[PDB]
């Protein structure tokens, strides 16, 4: 596509300059011209992937919800309320399938490693909750299936083979847990396994160093925070 | 209130 | 263009909906497609005009500074950060071009009472120091002329046409400063024209209502920072 | 530091 003419180095080199001007869309552009280059990601190269969907992907929800809220209202006008909260739905949509073509062509088939596995199939597991946030009826069941299973592939890889304090096997659970409450109604789940999650990353905290404790209790505090709000 | 997801 | 096909109310309904949304990419899309329609806009209208590209544009003149900083630092590496400065900088352009042209298409031309024309020509100066504030050299000084005729000829109607605390002629003030001390080197000018505005607003307060009086000082107060910034 | 525009 439109970065085929440029160095991968180059685009990574651009995408972390993106980050630091907050210009995550074009981070994104970047990014996705580097995946397309068909090498692997190293580890530094998947956060820089998540941070820029993550961002552009989380102003097109926080602005859905906003129009959701107020179309929700006038239901209690004319039709500008419905076709401009489709118009962000469709581009939100949009940026999901991106992210998930970018997986399936061709990151987890390439992905041996346990790190970069779970850290792909729990963003396929993400972006698909997110279009299950928008979804509606049957087209929401299969939307959801998707999630839970790329979510379930990727826990089962974790618990074999990552300890319970790893970041990305917590940031897993963190969300798939999230998955459980808001998307498919199973709160009791979503809090076993966030207590479950919480408990054994305690128990294994005496492993770590400095700098790996201080990032294993930043995510055990999110699963803490979750915990209080729900019960 | 919305739960907190991986930041 | 692109919102040719849409009424001019919806235009103007679905701008404050992405005003709501934080949504203001869309905002000025909207908004450009109501200026589109070739009839004059109502003060609200105008507003919502310059919220949108304000905002658009302010986000794009933050990139360019956090990037020009990187690539004054690394001229103390590869063409990376000259290019994507480069492209902000034209991005951050061609905004700037398209707000000019709508006031140039024919916003100022239709403008005849004080509050529109001088909201436009303010704009219009705000717009070339967008512009200014990235140029070099012998283009800088055609377009800083350029601001500097817009600022003038709003500032002549506004001394005219409005009372000294009129919330339009206090903003065009404090930006006129602002060029005068940023983009022109004139800081002295800049400082005699913010304490004069200051000081005449401050002797006609007293014929305002309570909420004319809160628009008014609050515009005040931005001149009292600058003024405490600069002496 | 920059001084304040309108807002």
């Amino acid at each position: 596509g439109a970065m085929g003419s440029m160095e991968r180095a180059s685009l990574i080199q651009k995408a972390k300059l993106a980050e630091q001007a907050e210009r995550y869309e074009d981070m994104a552009a970047f990014m996705k011209g580097a995946v397309e280059k068909g090498e692997e990601l190293s580890c530094e190269e998947r956060n820089l992937l998540s941070v820029a969907y993550k961002n552009v992907v989380g102003g097109q929800r926080a602005a859905w919800r906003v129009l959701s809220s107020i179309e929700q209202k006038s239901n209690e006008k004319g039709p500008e309320v419905r076709e401009y909260r489709e118009k962000v739905e469709t581009e939100l949509q949009g940026v999901c399938d991106t992210v998930l073509g970018l997986l399936d062509s061709h990151l987890i088939k390439e992905a041996g490693d346990a790190e970069s596995r779970v850290f792909y199939l729990k963003m396929k597991g993400d972006y698909y909750r997110y279009l299950a946030e928008v979804a509606t009826g049957d087209d929401k069941k299969r939307i959801i299936d998707s999630a839970r299973s790329a979510y379930q592939e990727a826990m089962d890889i974790s618990k074999k083979e990552m300890p319970p304090t790893n970041p990305i096997r917590l940031g897993l659970a963190l969300n798939f847990s999230v998955f459980h409450y808001e998307i498919a109604n199973s709160p009791e789940e979503a809090i076993s396994l966030a207590k479950t999650t919480f408990d054994e990353a305690m128990a294994d905290l005496h492993t770590l160093s400095e700098d790996s404790y201080k990032d294993s209790t930043l995510i055990m505090q999110l699963l803490r925070d979750n915990l209080t709000l729900w019960t | 209130m919305r739960p907190r997801s991986l930041e």
